[PDB]
């Protein structure tokens, strides 16, 4: 069986700016198969107010997916993607920085 | 500049009980304008860009019925390639075809595709002149035979060539727009610095479109990729995309260091400095 | 529009 490990990016839709109503992304790509499991969090605890793109594939055949929600920086408040897949033996979790 | 019309269908078997997940999905460029999902409630292929929506509802019905007829094949490929790799019931499997046609700036047809692939392998594709096939194990080339007798490639190659063309065309004349605009990229730049001596010096291109693009440095107007990295184009959810690349540089040498964009968006590339 | 013909079974 083929197994790839996917890539992860999390970045905001805008640019981060407190008080304003933004979009918390984060892009999975380059993983086969197609099981994922990601979810967005907020201080740690997770997001349920979360949407995501129809399965797409590379030429490659590799899958990717965008995961998404609405949310509003701030100075205080941390986020990050938690991901989990076969070829991931614990979870993936990878911060939300707002300068990448 | 030159379009594309492409199609991508997943299938992936459930051990256990029922029929295979199964999710299609067109785009135009790079926006998506379709998609059916097995496990959705209206089980109707189903509009994703405003501009399809002008489409009368025979296109749904027909649309529809080639869908479902496209999940059947798969469904039924998953059984085959079970056997043909003497595989057990226990185990999920996927199968991926994609098929399309590109043109160039006078839209008319430049090259068409169809492709398939069995857990995520090569399996069998049309070759660029639409006549043959490369299979790529003894299995595949079971089904190339299979397909030639059935003369599928001369199918193919009128669709192709022909119907796919025809209908691209259509579509970028009533979703022209959005379809035919291009959206520059907005484009800054970041400094951070690591230590007393190391900064990083990170170049953006924010909210362009089509997703092609290319972004890269330069020192003291010669081509520089070692201490660089660039990231994957990813989509900012709004139907543009975004990119950066950055460098690393000794503190107080930012000057030397330039960021050079090139976009069909652009009627120059563009070039920044840090300031 | 999606292809009808030249879909086939493997």
């Amino acid at each position: 069986m083929i197994q790839r490990t996917p890539k992860i990016q999390v970045y905001s839709r805008h640019p981060a700016e407190n008080g304003k109503s933004n979009f918390l992304n984060c892009y999975v790509s380059g993983f086969h198969p197609s099981d994922i499991e990601v979810d967005l969090l907020k201080n740690g605890e997770r997001i349920e107010k979360v949407e995501h793109s129809d399965l797409s594939f590379s030429k490659d055949w590799s899958f990717y997916l965008l995961y998404y929600t609405e949310f509003t920086p701030t100075e205080k408040d941390e986020y990050a993607c938690r991901v989990n897949h076969v070829t991931l033996s614990q979870p993936k979790i990878v911060k939300w920085d707002r300068d990448m | 500049g030159s379009h594309s019309m492409r199609y991508f269908f997943t299938s992936v078997s459930r051990p256990g009980r029922g029929e295979p997940r199964f999710i299609a999905v067109g785009y135009v460029d790079d926006t998506q304008f379709v998609r059916f999902d097995s496990d959705a409630a209206s089980q109707r292929m189903e509009p994703r860009a405003p501009w399809i929506e002008q489409e009368g509802p025979e296109y749904w019905d027909g649309e529809t019925r080639k869908v479902k007829a496209h999940s059947q094949t798969h469904r039924v490929d998953l059984g085959t390639l079970r056997g043909y790799y003497n595989q057990s019931e226990a185990g999920s499997h996927t199968v991926q075809r994609m098929y399309g046609c590109d043109v160039g700036s006078d839209w008319r047809f430049l090259r068409g595709y169809h492709q398939y692939a069995y857990d995520g392998k090569d399996y069998i594709a049309l070759k660029e002149d639409l006549r043959s096939w490369t299979a790529a194990d003894m299995a595949a080339q079971t089904t190339k035979h299979k397909w030639e007798a059935a003369h599928v490639a001369e199918q193919l190659r009128a669709y192709l060539e022909g119907t796919c063309v025809e209908w691209l065309r259509r579509y970028l004349e009533n979703g022209k727009e959005t379809l035919q605009r291009t959206d520059a990229p907005k484009t800054h730049m970041t400094h951070h610095a690591v230590s007393d001596h190391e900064a990083t010096l990170r170049c953006w291109a924010l909210s362009f479109y089509p997703a092609e693009i290319t972004l890269t440095w330069q020192r003291d107007g010669e081509d520089q990729t070692q201490d660089t990295e660039l990231v994957e184009t990813r989509p900012a959810g709004d139907g543009t995309f975004q990119k950066w690349v950055a460098v690393v540089v000794p503190s107080g040498q930012e000057q030397r260091y330039t960021c050079h964009v090139q976009h069909e968006g652009l009627p120059k590339p563009l070039t920044l400095r840090w300031e | 529009e999606l292809a009808g013909l030249g879909i086939n079974t493997v």
